[PDB]
């Protein structure tokens, strides 16, 4: 009874404005000589699979 | 979409997006507890930094950029030699040369338009549980995002949206100033501009309300005589016939 | 003439089970998918499996 | 007759001469461009402005128009671009011409394109598939032309006539062929690519 | 053209032995213009300068820039652009280009949404030449006007590939141990929160459901929980909020996961960048192991 058939949820987050960091506080994954700030793996584009 | 992964720290921990103003950090593990996917992990097994950014006081996504550091031979080379092979485009309105020249490049190549990323949609139209997720935000792009010609924009419903309905795109609006394009010219290169054996022919004078065809020379109807007789000394007409000396 | 061999290191395996009728147990789990051989090339000892 | 730097007897022949040892390598850049699926081969030839034209002195090997991780369907267009790295060109010539033999099937009539007429001192050029005039395949054999020993000439309507001509064909004598065969020390080696 | 002789038959004019009068700029003057160019980047805008169509009194306002000219285009802040300058004769004939140098932008876009209007600032280059000798030399060549000319960068030589938000991913416990999937796109987008007051909101009667639910966005925080104080946050019915951490001295990984194998964890260590160029430009959807920095 009251068995589910089809339920759907929608969401549209709206960003009315973008706040940009000053040059000093920019975050970079790579900082040479920094043990913690290691970089990024090779980028990959996902399409279907 | 694009998917990548931060590299582990040199100590073996995980690098994570920084937490703004040291708020809402990662879930720290208890003492002597390891992740189930990595038993041989260091204590804590997580590294996270913070950014002292105060202008943002609401929820946010870290807006980021796929930086590239080394680019050899950007436009084919830095020399005049490489610049010769390049194609140039106009940018900005023409200004008068007074006591000084003040140019302003109005037309570039980057836009700044609202982008609604339909991140998730339904696997099928009859399954039980399905989710639709959209993130509308402003971003910089080289593609005219405002060329989206579908009317399923900014509506609360967003229930039946899909790649077939939500982000249809008309590429034509992302067009450059391609029609009128110029390029650099080498001063010391020898390209001839003298044609001793050559006759250009204009169009028959319309004698109607348009331009004088004689003043408009296009060099589209040239005629070249033999060069082993000499230059064209004179052209004359006699009884309905042109004669060239 | 046999000239060489092949250095098997891993095997990518998958399983799928579909039943016409439901499970016998009213609260039974049903089809259970376990871990089998989906390992990297580095673990070459368990090759040809 | 308005040039006074003639130093060899081959400077007067109809077909041009190449003095420098051109080294032109072609590599595939993936990500930008618009090419058709298939294999592509590049052919080069110098030519003076209003002057002579050399034969096809260098031809690149076949390059594959495919994706960075898979082949291309017969009906797919690939976003590839080929960078041409010229080195030690014959600067005495006004231009260096680039061709592109494109095959879309097995032993099919290719689609020759006239890519560009670059200066003989340029060091790099990236060939996106957009630009180029589709020339007939058969005129890659007419580049430079034959070497004939005519007897007389005329000149009417900017056209040259050449009568009683001998096709100067230069062959290799049988004894020299046999000497080359005997003097060939052929061996098999285990080489690799430049990257390695 | 500078012809030598003419005739006139059937209302058609013939012109023989002509020279194409081509007027070029000497190399020394080109170098002088290059040296005398004071190029700077400024934050300009449109003539209107006030977009009253957009306000904060509405659920959604699509910033539409197609009602203006094509001057809406700007310049990426970290990009390199090869700039130049042209000159116009008394007839309207544009001269060749004078390459002045490759110059990097230094100001980004800026959109600020005020109560009743929004202000957008477009970065623009600005070349200033004040050496009166150079200007007089240019004028002596018959030039009157001047215009900006640029070579835009191609995708191969671009410093910037794309720009977009960062979304955390999710991973199931059993799949992650199996590595069949190890991560996957989050069905819900998971923004970070600027403050920690939402934690206090999820307590007692403080949280009214009409405000909306903040998703589970912390790194290893399970998507789920047993606390009824935050029940509305639950995204999966079969979740128990099992933490993805276990003591190796007590239980194995398989045994620990078997307590809730259908449990999911967030993953900020592996992300999914969502840029408009990837969706719209088909050339970025075929990248395979691209070496880039973030």
């Amino acid at each position: 009874a009251a068995a589910l058939q089809r339920k759907i949820i929608s969401n549209l987050k709206f960003a009315s404005q973008n706040n940009y960091l000053p040059n000093q506080s920019v975050w970079e994954a790579e900082i040479s000589g920094d043990a913690n700030h290691t970089g990024i793996t090779p980028v990959n584009s996902w399409t279907e699979g | 979409h694009l998917v990548f992964a931060f590299n582990y720290t040199e100590s073996g921990k995980q690098l994570i997006l920084p937490m703004k103003n040291n708020n809402n950090g990662y879930l720290a593990p208890s003492a002597n507890s390891k992740p189930f996917w990595n038993p041989t992990a260091p204590e804590g097994a997580v590294y996270q930094d913070s950014i002292n950014f105060t202008n943002e006081n609401r929820a946010f996504f870290w807006l980021a950029e796929l930086y590239r550091d080394s680019v050899v031979n950007r436009f084919g080379g830095d020399t005049e030699e490489a610049i010769l092979n390049n194609t140039w485009l106009p940018s900005g309105d023409s200004v008068i040369i007074g006591d000084s020249i003040n140019i302003e490049y109005t037309e570039g190549d980057t836009y700044y338009q609202r982008y609604d990323c339909l991140r998730t949609f339904a696997y099928t139209n009859e399954d039980q549980n399905s989710i639709v997720d959209i993130v509308s935000f402003m971003c910089e792009s080289k593609v005219n995002i405002d060329g989206r010609y579908d009317k399923n924009r900014g509506q609360v419903n967003n229930l039946a949206v899909s790649p077939t309905n939500f982000n249809l795109f008309n590429p034509v609006y992302s067009q450059k100033n391609n029609f009128f394009t110029f390029r650099t010219i080498d001063y010391e290169r020898f390209s001839i501009n003298y044609f001793p054996n050559s006759i250009t022919v204009t169009k028959e004078k319309s004698l109607g309300e348009d331009i004088d065809t004689w003043t408009n020379i296009t060099l589209a109807t040239t005629l070249d005589l033999d060069g082993d007789k000499g230059e064209i000394v004179s052209l004359n007409t006699y009884n309905n016939e042109i004669f060239c000396f | 003439r046999i000239i060489g061999t092949t250095h098997l290191t891993n095997t990518l395996s998958d399983i799928s089970v579909i039943t016409s009728t439901p499970t016998y147990g009213n609260y039974a789990t049903g089809f259970y998918k376990g871990k089998v051989a989906n390992m990297n090339i580095s673990t070459s000892y368990y090759g040809g499996r | 007759i308005t040039k006074d730097d003639y130093n060899n007897a081959d400077d007067f022949d109809f077909v041009g001469t190449i003095h420098t040892s051109s080294k032109i390598e072609v590599s595939k850049v993936n990500g930008s461009g618009a090419f058709g699926q298939g294999v592509i081969q590049y052919a080069f030839t110098y030519y003076n402005k209003y002057g002579k034209e050399t034969n096809i002195f260098r031809t690149s090997p076949l390059l594959y128009i495919a994706y960075s991780d898979r082949g291309a369907s017969p009906e797919e267009t690939v976003s590839c671009s080929f960078q041409i790295n010229f080195t030690e060109l014959d600067s005495s010539y006004d231009f260096i011409r680039v061709y592109s033999i494109h095959r879309t099937s097995i032993d099919a009539t290719p689609t020759v394109r006239k890519v560009a007429d670059l200066a003989t001192d340029t060091k790099l050029y990236v060939d996106t598939g957009t630009t180029g005039e589709i020339v007939d395949p058969t005129l890659l054999l007419y580049v430079g032309g034959e070497e004939i020993a005519p007897y007389t000439m005329t000149q009417k309507d900017n056209t040259l006539f050449l009568g009683n001509y001998t096709l100067k064909r230069s062959l290799i004598s049988t004894e020299l062929k046999n000497q080359i065969k005997s003097d060939s020390i052929v061996t098999t080696i285990l080489g690799g690519l430049d990257d390695a | 053209i500078a012809p030598y002789t003419m005739t006139q038959k059937d209302n058609t004019l013939f012109l023989g032995n002509y020279t194409l009068k081509r007027s070029l700029i000497s190399t020394e003057l080109k170098n002088q213009i290059k040296s005398d160019s004071i190029v700077t980047t400024i934050l300009g805008g449109l003539d209107d300068a006030i977009e009253s169509e957009w306000n904060v009194n509405t659920q959604y306002n699509s910033n539409y820039d197609l009602n203006y000219d094509s001057r809406i285009k700007g310049f990426q802040k970290g990009e390199i652009y090869r700039l130049g300058i042209q000159f116009q004769d008394n007839k309207g004939k544009w001269s060749e280009v004078v390459f002045i140098g490759d110059y990097e932008c230094t100001e980004r876009f800026k959109y600020t949404q005020y109560d009743t209007y929004g202000i957008t600032l477009i970065p623009r280059f600005k070349v200033v030449i004040s050496n009166s000798t150079t200007i007089q030399a240019i004028k002596n060549l018959g030039y009157i006007n001047a215009r900006g000319v640029v070579v835009f960068p191609t995708l191969e030589d671009r410093n910037i590939l794309c720009q977009g938000i960062l979304c955390p991913t999710v991973a199931n416990y059993k799949d992650r141990l199996d590595n069949s999937p190890f991560v996957q796109s989050s069905w819900f987008s998971r923004p970070k929160q600027a403050t920690e007051t939402w934690k206090t909101e999820y307590s007692g009667t403080n949280h009214l459901s009409e405000f909306g639910e903040v998703p589970y966005f912390q790194h290893n925080e399970p998507i789920g929980s047993a606390s009824l104080s935050e029940i509305t946050r639950w995204e999966i019915q079969t979740s128990l909020g099992l933490v993805p951490y276990y003591n190796p001295s007590t239980t194995n990984a398989k045994d620990f996961v078997d307590g809730s194998p259908s449990e999911f964890l967030v993953d900020e260590n592996i992300v999914t960048m969502h840029s408009p160029d990837v969706e719209f430009d088909d050339r970025l959807q075929n990248i395979t192991n691209g070496k880039f920095k973030l």
